[PDB]
């Protein structure tokens, strides 16, 4: 049923998913998860992308009894959203410089990655090709 | 630091309690005694620390004697102490050991028949 | 029971003791008559009209097809020795006793042989004829299979024999089909290519231009030129060493001809080349609009070769595909989503004017409205989307505008031509989409909000009712890459038929509806877009 | 034992969003080649900044949460669901990427009202009355910054204005 | 140099000359891809930019 | 053994992100039948021909320091 | 507070759930719309073993599921949701 | 229990039925050499690819097997193999009972490519084209036992055995299933006179490709 009101709430979360407090977070989190869950291919992908976008810069978080609240918030969207747009964020740091910044990226791509495994083969970039190996993936660049 | 020892297992509980130098002065392979005590650390441990005993008496088996081997591992069981996952637990030890040890097992199939038997 | 007025409107409605549920269509404009037919064992009702229908049931569906003959005056089942079991048909001054083999389906198929894999159309409205290319990797060309014989036949001659040299020249006469042995592994870049012009009325291949060893061709249009006259030139593609995996091509080009014998010939004007292989061509606005590589150029028309009239090098990764709108050019890229580029004349110059988000590995496109074009993708998936509302064409890391899919959903074969058209004429237009495992489709749009959330409270039910045997959801074999949305399974939708009666009656009270009420509405849609 | 910002920056071919720090990775080219996606979404601002992006401006002046009008504008019957679920707006956010930085959120036609303020009476049926801007303009000639613009007197017939409405842009 | 984007982490002379050039108009974006193909043969001769046909037929 | 290979860690090589990449790619095209009975038609091979280059190139596709 | 699982091979064990330990999924731990059964290994249902609890770890009243936004997410696909640990493990109090 | 190298990368993996009904082993089939191994007190066998004499490929490519099918007679098991040409092979087998002797093939007829081949009872064999499509032929002749030559194992070679392809003979195609794919492009118009628009659809591949007009209607 969150499919029918789901856009007149989504400013209430996004209120509360704000840099407000430490326990304010888990809860805009929640219920993110379990929103996008319950309205899984309904066609209110457009609220939760405006969700997500606040939803992503608090990964970085120390806390950890908060990080759990924002790790099945991606786990949930990795699966209510489709790796084509959750990896598309995730892709810009996964060789980030900073030893503490690729360990959650790769983290939520192991989260994105066992799930969705072969539905995100086709959402890679194009890795081009270096004088060293054959990074490119010309199998599939047909025209047929 | 294993846990707490137990009265109950005082058939082979004199390695980590009493002096019980099986290198220093004992008969030749007297270590594997002191297997059984390991086998109380498969009982008597924690989980990872009681699968390491049987992981390292699968590589061991071979070089320690399929008599004093089996004279160890068929009372051990036979006793009536033998709990439901401690009865499991060395089924699965004879049966490493069986895998193991398998032309050796020739002599002491006198032993488990009389034992498995019943 | 059905009954036919005088036009083409006939009712039919379920027996019973009093009147039941009865529905109409139209199968017209003519006198509908009915006669009764003896087929598959069952009766059948033979609609004549001014298309001759056949309805009956079969596999527990409704099958009311037309008839491929022509109209006539009077129809009756014979069975007699001739015809143990046929219609004998009274047209005007005739009697036709024939009789059909097909037990159920939906397209009767006529086929006509080629040479290599066909990969492109052409509508020639000046003659209606078609004007295909076929192509193939690792394959030898008519003049290079010939020189490649005769190599091979003066090579076995140089041994000593000379008496086995008669069989040489008889292996070297002989002609195996190709059907029947296939085809040599014809290395590993050997390319084969050849483009033909046909009637669809017959098998009349009214014109053939074969090609080198190494010449390509994956692409072909049939437009005019505003320099000069109204004459159709015809502009066809090719690769030159287009070696994939790993990918190394050599070089491209664009062949213009005139379009010879009114459709049956055409005349080699100019051979324009380009450094990257083509895969695209089209009129944007009387101009030849070529795709090459990563740059989109408009061509025009060229006495020695295509002139650059105007170029536009902001392409992805691959321009394969691009599309005629009014007054923007909707590309195709290979490695992204489509950019609806807009082509300013005033300034003459194209420029990208917004992409889209997701990479879909666009196969096929088409405009399904003015500004929502919807496509394929090389996955199996299908995404129709559209850019804003308010977005105007002279604004712009991507273009300064950006839109975002409207329904997008996985189908389960790569759609290679989603064409909006009309599968029967009488309902709305919709999309008919090919796959590459033969099995067609169509998508057709709603009209009322009601039927929509009906259909959706079913899929809903079904989802859970009957699961799928493979032993994986639903949603994860049509979601399986892009979430569904705006986009009922109507595979699982309609596949309620054959489910237990008792699970039947409960889906239907579920949905507040009789399981024949359930099957009328979910038929409905079917006969209104379908036919 | 890396190549240096200016080398890293210039071998690639889109030093437009190279990064100072990102030079210092373990696969400086790797990672240039995936900052260059199409349309992808950089890691956030906080990824350097140690005040976690609420510290800094923790005085937050605002109101909470502002009731929106598509709800708000036995509890009701008739006029509940059709001005929730009827005369609902829709929330005009961010589109794709716009990923939450510390802030974020801090960082011819004229109106009845000043009209009626300037002291200019309102559009006859036949008649002329233009504003007191309109004499430059008749004096002076056409702008040169909007010459499709019309007037009414100048370019438009007085028969045009209607309302407020005293002067139309006619593109040609 | 004119102050771009890119060019907002350099911190050197040569390197700004180098960003500054490399960096310029490249082959992408020419100048409105000249082709004119005079009628001056009407059969052969198409390599006429906009302004070599220009003069080729006013004169 | 199955505990999370597909995927590297923290400090994953770009090399031994492509192989993962190319081993868990092709495994999608000798399952999958859009994506095989497509490659089948542009090579111009049989199923079992081009199943086999597949399974081949899995030995240390990607550019192998081997 | 992190709780492990045995996570092998699913066998064609049955779940099971204490009295008070019921209605939440094993992994889950919800209580809202069950969707799937859950599972065990063959080292979950051994003698002893025999009907116990996969959360509560004792005695069996009910078949254990899977949370609805759990078993779509395709976490009921991994290996035995039997609640165990180190602490968890098989030499408990 | 068991583990051995290989040769040649096998593509396919072909059980010699065991027990009563002959002897078990492996009948694998890789890049132009079929490889019967028998487990235990039983020495492999390799036999050459009996390629198409007279080609016009690259010769350094050794064609496989690109089906395989089997029936099951009182003793005489047989393996419809479809070589990478199209070159149903009856490749039947010949031994002591205890371990293999020789693997005596020979070219039973030459069919479309075989992505399924049910070699079932009743005299019929169900070739599934790769592309295209399909057909449900009748073993009218023998198939085996004729006087075609008899390709082994045993016979020492330098070079395979070029065999002339021969046209339909221990094989009749009984039925035709019209496989419409695979599609390659289609187009919705009414090109004919017919109100109701067809489709035209070019589908197939390569030599087995073609175009076809659907009409919607009963024909």
């Amino acid at each position: 049923m969150g499919k029918d009101y789901i856009y007149a709430v989504t400013p209430l979360l996004e209120d509360a998913l704000m840099d407000r407090d430490l326990v304010h977070r888990q809860t805009a989190s929640a219920v993110v998860q379990h929103m996008s869950l319950g309205v899984y291919g309904f066609g209110c992908e457009d609220s939760l992308n405006h969700l997500l976008n606040y939803v992503w810069p608090n990964v970085f978080e120390t806390s950890p009894h908060v990080i759990q609240a924002v790790m099945g918030a991606l786990e949930g969207l990795r699966v209510a959203i489709g790796p084509c747009r959750m990896l598309q964020y995730c892709l810009q740091g996964l060789f980030h410089p900073a030893r503490k910044v690729r360990d959650v990226y790769w983290k939520i791509y192991n989260s994105i990655y066992i799930g969705s495994q072969d539905a995100l083969i086709a959402h890679y970039p194009r890795i081009y090709n270096d004088d060293k190996n054959t990074y490119i993936r010309y199998e599939l660049d047909y025209i047929l | 630091n294993l846990p707490f020892l137990k009265p109950d297992d005082i058939q082979y509980f004199d390695k980590l309690l009493v002096d019980v130098d099986e290198s220093t002065l004992s008969p030749e392979e007297q270590k594997e005694r002191k297997i059984m005590k390991l086998l109380l650390k498969i009982k008597n441990g924690t989980p990872p620390m009681r699968k390491a005993a049987l992981r390292q008496i699968t590589d061991k088996a071979r070089e320690f004697g399929a008599g004093p081997l089996f004279n160890q591992i068929l009372p051990l069981l036979m006793s009536p102490t033998l709990e439901d996952q401690e009865r499991h637990l060395l089924v699965k030890v004879i049966d490493r050991i069986l895998y193991k040890l398998d032309d050796l097992v020739r002599p002491y199939v006198h032993k488990i028949l009389v034992v498995i038997e019943p | 029971l059905n009954i036919g007025l005088q036009n083409g409107v006939l009712l039919r409605t379920v027996l019973d003791p009093v009147t039941g549920d009865l529905s109409d269509t139209r199968t017209g404009s003519r006198p509908v008559k009915l006669f009764r037919v003896r087929m598959q064992g069952q009766e059948a009702v033979l609609a004549m009209s001014s298309r001759s229908w056949l309805s009956y049931s079969y596999q527990s569906r409704f099958h009311l097809t037309p008839l491929s003959y022509e109209t006539l005056e009077f129809a009756s089942g014979f069975a007699s020795e001739q015809c143990p079991e046929g219609i004998v048909a009274i047209s005007t001054n005739t009697l036709r006793i024939l009789a059909l083999e097909k037990l159920g389906a939906v397209f009767n198929q006529v086929a006509f042989p080629l040479q290599y894999t066909p990969r492109k159309f052409v509508i020639h409205p000046e003659s209606n004829n078609l004007i295909i290319i076929e192509t193939d990797h690792n394959a030898y060309t008519e003049a290079t299979k010939a020189q490649r014989k005769q190599q091979m036949a003066e090579e076995m001659v140089e041994a000593a024999g000379e008496l086995a040299a008669e069989m040489a020249a008889a292996f070297l006469n002989e002609n195996l089909p190709e059907s029947i042995f296939g085809a040599p592994k014809a290395g590993n870049g050997q390319w084969a290519s050849v483009i033909r012009v046909m009637n669809p009325i017959q098998g009349n291949t009214l014109d053939l231009v074969q090609l080198e060893q190494n010449e390509a061709a994956f692409s072909v249009a049939v437009c005019r030129f505003s320099n000069t006259g109204e004459d159709w030139y015809v502009l066809v593609g090719v690769a030159k060493d287009l070696i994939l995996n790993p990918r190394s091509v050599a070089g491209g080009f664009v062949y213009t001809y005139k379009l010879v014998n009114n459709g049956e010939k055409l005349e080699f004007l100019h051979k324009t080349p380009v450094e990257e292989v083509p895969a695209a061509i089209a009129p944007f606005q009387g101009r030849v609009l070529i795709g090459v590589g990563k740059l989109l150029r408009v061509y025009d028309l060229g006495k020695k070769k295509l002139l650059r009239k105007c170029e536009n090098k902001h392409i992805a990764n691959y321009i394969s595909g691009i599309q005629t709108i009014g007054h923007r050019v909707i590309v195709s890229d290979v490695q992204e989503s489509f950019i609806w580029v807009r082509y300013k004349r005033n300034e003459n110059q194209l420029i990208i004017f917004a992409d889209d988000t997701y990479p879909r590995w666009v196969t096929t496109a088409s405009l399904l409205d003015y500004d929502t074009v919807a496509g394929a993708d090389k996955f199996g998936n299908i995404c129709v989307v559209r850019l804003p509302p308010n977005t105007n064409d002279e604004v712009d890391n991507g273009a300064s505008q950006k839109a975002e899919v409207i329904m997008n959903y996985h189908v389960g074969e790569t759609v290679l031509s989603l064409q909006k058209t009309t599968l029967i004429p009488g309902g709305s237009e919709s999309l008919v989409y090919t796959t590459l495992s033969g099995g067609i489709g169509i998508l057709v749009p709603f009209t009322s909000h009601e039927d929509h959330d009906f259909f959706q409270h079913v899929e809903m039910h079904l989802r859970s009712e009957h699961p799928p045997l493979c032993g994986r959801d639903h949603l994860s074999f049509r979601s399986y890459y892009f979430p569904v949305k705006n986009v009922i399974d109507g595979d699982l939708c309609e596949q309620f038929n054959s489910m237990e009666p008792n699970k039947q009656k409960n889906v239907s009270e579920e949905l507040d509806r009789t399981p024949p009420e359930v099957s009328k509405k979910l038929e409905d849609i079917r006969t209104r877009y379908a036919f | 034992n890396r190549f240096t910002v200016a080398e890293l920056k210039q071998l690639v071919a889109r030093p437009d969003v190279v990064e100072m720090h990102d030079v210092t990775a373990q696969d400086p080219k790797l990672l240039v080649h995936l900052k260059a996606t199409r349309n992808s979404v950089p890691v956030p601002r906080h990824w350097c900044f140690k005040r976690k992006y609420l510290q800094g401006k923790r005085g937050i002046e605002k109101p909470p949460f502002e009731l929106p009008d598509f709800i708000k504008r036995d509890i009701d019957y008739q006029k509940l669901h059709d001005a929730f679920f009827k005369w609902q707006t829709k929330p005009k956010l961010t589109i794709h990427g716009d990923l939450y930085y510390e802030g974020k959120e801090f960082e011819g036609d004229l109106s009845d009202e000043l009209r009626i303020s300037l002291g200019m009476p309102v559009g006859p049926n036949a008649h002329k009355v233009p504003p007191p801007w309109l004499i430059a303009m008749q004096r002076y000639g056409p702008p040169p910054s909007y010459p499709n613009l019309k007037i009414p007197g100048l370019n438009s017939p007085i028969p045009p204005l209607y309302g407020d409405v005293f002067g139309t842009n006619a593109a040609e | 140099i004119p102050n771009t984007a890119h060019f907002a982490n350099v911190t050197q002379i040569e390197d700004a000359v180098s960003l500054w050039a490399k960096l310029k108009l490249q082959k992408a974006s020419e100048r409105w891809q000249p082709d004119t193909e005079e009628e001056y043969e009407d059969s052969s001769g198409n390599v006429v930019n906009k302004k070599t046909y220009e003069d080729l037929k006013r004169q | 053994q199955s505990k999370y290979i597909g995927t590297g860690h923290a400090d994953t090589t770009k090399w031994e992100w492509l192989v993962n990449q190319h081993r868990d790619s092709y495994c999608s095209y000798m399952g999958h039948f859009d994506l095989l009975n497509y490659f089948a038609i542009a090579e111009n091979e049989s199923k079992a021909r081009v199943r086999f280059n597949l399974m081949e190139k899995m030995l240390q596709p990607c550019g192998p320091p081997a | 507070p992190d709780l492990i699982f045995c996570r092998k091979q699913a066998g064609v064990a049955i779940g099971r759930l204490c009295e008070k330990c019921d209605g939440k999924c094993v992994i889950c731990d919800s209580y809202v719309r069950p969707c799937t059964l859950v599972r065990i290994c063959d080292e979950c249902n051994y003698g002893s073993y025999q009907g116990r609890c996969v959360i509560c770890g004792g005695p069996g009243v009910s078949d254990a599921y899977y949370c609805k936004e759990c078993t779509i997410q395709e976490k009921d696909r991994d290996g035995c949701p039997k609640i165990v640990n180190l602490g968890s493990s098989k030499t408990d109090l | 229990k068991y583990s051995e190298p290989l040769e040649e990368h096998g593509n396919f993996l072909i059980t010699v039925p065991g027990g009563s009904d002959g002897p078990s082993g492996v009948l694998i089939c890789s890049e132009n050499y079929i490889t019967y191994k028998n487990f235990g007190d039983q020495p492999d066998i390799r036999c050459p690819i009996p390629r198409r004499r007279n080609d016009l490929d690259d010769p350094e490519r050794g064609m496989i097997f690109v089906c395989s099918a089997t029936h099951k007679t009182k003793s005489m098991f047989f393996f419809l193999a479809q070589t990478e040409q199209g070159d149903i092979f009856k490749i039947t087998l010949e031994t002591d009972e205890d371990m293999v002797t020789e693997i005596r093939l020979k070219y039973f007829d030459t069919v479309p490519v075989a992505a399924a081949m049910c070699v079932l009872k009743t005299g019929f064999l169900f070739v599934a084209s790769e592309f295209g499509n399909h057909y449900l032929y009748q073993i009218a002749h023998l198939g085996d036992d004729d006087e075609e030559p008899e390709f082994s194992s045993a016979m020492p070679l330098e070079d395979t055995f070029f065999f002339q392809p021969r046209p339909l003979k221990n094989l009749v195609l009984v039925d035709e299933l019209d496989s419409l794919s695979p599609i390659l492009f289609c187009q919705i118009a009414d090109l004919a006179n017919e109100d109701t628009p067809q489709l035209y659809v070019a589908c197939g591949r390569g030599p087995r490709s073609s175009l076809r007009v659907l009409r919607h209607g009963l024909e």
